[PDB]
């Protein structure tokens, strides 16, 4: 449950991301694949090599969805219904993995938004990614 | 693992009473029913639409028997699980692409199945020994992932 | 989210628990302490000996709370608010421990309800314990 | 842990650029802020009511340096984190009653602080090696729990 401060914190931080979200999407994945190699089991059809167009393209897709979620911070469940469906009924990624991508996205933002990555913003973003995670895994069973 | 001798005996005594054929089918079916996401690997198994469809599917029962078969072997080399499971670990990773979290879910399901079957005989301390065992196998199975 | 099916399943299995809830709660704790020793760090003030009156006493308390959530299966967040607050604010039990107690509660039920512990009931009960856990941890941050 | 010579060098060399004082006070404060429940062990520290209050608390800052200190000394025994943290492992269990999960949370916080600090320098491959170390340390600290 995101507080008003949190929603603010999140909108500010993502606000700074701007035209780079896609690149940050890609970089988070790359960090995820190297750090938690088990996450690769969901992408056997991809080339996980550095700067792979597949990873790149996928980073964009993840970024855009995050953007959309920040924009509908108030109506997440609804803004991401289709994605919750896709993941629950088609992809079927085990829920433990959502914590792994979340962490990699923090790391990525930390490394690129030094001034903006304060302890309070760090707390908000974590809660945010947790909420996004919850929504995407809400129809699993 | 860290199994005291008295833990290794209790594991072994009980295991003597298990019908690997039956327990195998039960554990695998229960997994596909409690954590439906795990069905992702078995779309060629057919109808897994309801609990009855899963539990009674001849393919699920057969697979379960295979899995528990391999696990029973693991119980005789409790000293070298990583060794024992190496080729299987490589296969689950490289060919099957099975996320290792699946192995921990299956372990927990197996413990419930053993509790279901043995009732009172599955004492607090016997479960503690089996918890160590299922964790070691899941670890062994994941050891070759890269 | 619990379906009508789930609710019937839960009321039915818990129905059978009846007057044994206390003892089953105590037993779930003991199994938890023996299998996941790190959970003991929250009970430094307890005698965790076999048949400790404290554990016995604590088991009733937990069982009473679960019985209470079954009685209010359509308003759990409210029926458990108090307990949600206690856990978030005083006890501050790390979230991962909930999944551990859940698991041991499932083991105990399995060991005592062979006839009712069907695949379908097992699934409903798991979803139920996950919901109770989600409630008790809702106010953590 | 199971660090490659290359991975060993990357850890070793970034560390050398670390101001333990600052990184340690920041890791510990962020921990208290991001995961508020960790504050259950620091009641005696004072006012942890706000991010500002945590980050400023010198008791926090000083505890942070003591923790990173010990951690720092552990990177010198990367081949025996277990024997290096054995007494610290018994202490955390038996005297402090600290749930090992906290070790994992800090590790993760630690990695976000390093990224925060080194931006560019903290590349994916360098993060991977640190991830292996934080896991390794957490594992070692949890080792003597019973
Ligand atoms: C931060 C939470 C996540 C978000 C917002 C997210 C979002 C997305 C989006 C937008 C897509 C593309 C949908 C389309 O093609 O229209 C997607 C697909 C996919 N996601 Fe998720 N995802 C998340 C977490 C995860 C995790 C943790 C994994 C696995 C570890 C994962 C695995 C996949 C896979 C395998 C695909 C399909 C890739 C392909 O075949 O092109 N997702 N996700
Ligand atoms: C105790 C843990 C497990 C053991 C010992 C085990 C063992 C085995 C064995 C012996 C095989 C056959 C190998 C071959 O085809 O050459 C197999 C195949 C397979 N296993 Fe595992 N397994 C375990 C857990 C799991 C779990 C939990 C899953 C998925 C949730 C899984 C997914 C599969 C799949 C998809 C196949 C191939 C089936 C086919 O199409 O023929 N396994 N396993
Ligand atoms: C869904 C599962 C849980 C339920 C229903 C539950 C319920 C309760 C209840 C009813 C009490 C007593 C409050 C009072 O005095 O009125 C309590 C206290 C407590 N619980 Fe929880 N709890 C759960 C999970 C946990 C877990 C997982 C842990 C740690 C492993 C934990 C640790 C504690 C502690 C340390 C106390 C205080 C005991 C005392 O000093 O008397 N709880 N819980
Ligand atoms: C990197 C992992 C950690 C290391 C290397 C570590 C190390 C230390 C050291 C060297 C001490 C000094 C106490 C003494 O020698 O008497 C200490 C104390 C302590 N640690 Fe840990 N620690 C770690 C993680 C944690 C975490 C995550 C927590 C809780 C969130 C924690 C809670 C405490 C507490 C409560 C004390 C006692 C301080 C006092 O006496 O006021 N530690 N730790």
């Amino acid at each position: 449950m995101l507080s008003p401060a949190d929603k603010t914190n999140v909108k500010a931080a993502w606000g700074k991301v701007g035209a780079h979200a896609g690149e940050y999407g890609a970089e988070a994945l790359e960090r995820m694949f190297l750090s938690f190699p088990t996450t690769g089991t969901y992408f056997p059809h991809f080339d996980l090599s550095h700067g792979s167009a597949q990873v790149k393209g996928h980073g964009k897709k993840v970024a855009d969805a995050l953007t959309n979620a920040v924009a509908h911070v108030d109506d997440m469940p609804n803004a991401l219904s289709a994605l919750s469906d896709l993941h629950a009924h088609k992809l079927r990624v085990d829920p433990v993995n959502f914590k792994l991508l979340s962490h990699c996205l923090l790391v990525t933002l930390a490394a690129h938004l030094p001034a903006e990555f304060t302890p309070a913003v760090h707390a908000s973003l974590d809660k945010f990614l947790a909420s996004v995670s919850t929504v995407l895994t809400s129809k699993y069973r | 693992v860290h199994l005291t001798p008295e833990e290794k005996s209790a594991v072994t005594a009980l295991w003597g009473k298990v019908n690997v054929d039956e327990v195998g089918g039960e554990a695998l079916g229960r997994l596909l029913v409690v954590y439906p996401w795990t069905q992702r690997f078995f779309e060629s198994f057919g109808d897994l639409s309801t609990p009855d469809a899963v539990m009674g599917n001849p393919k699920v029962k057969a697979h379960g028997k295979k899995v528990l078969g391999a696990f029973s072997d693991g119980l005789a080399h409790l000293d070298n699980l990583k060794g024992t499971f190496a080729t299987l670990s490589e296969l689950h990773c490289d060919k099957l692409h099975v996320d290792p979290e699946n192995f921990r879910l299956l372990g927990n399901v197996l413990v419930c199945v053993l509790a279901h079957h043995f009732g009172k005989e599955f004492t607090p301390p016997v479960q503690a020994a089996y918890q160590k065992v299922v964790a070691g196998v899941a670890n062994a199975l994941a050891h070759k992932y890269h």
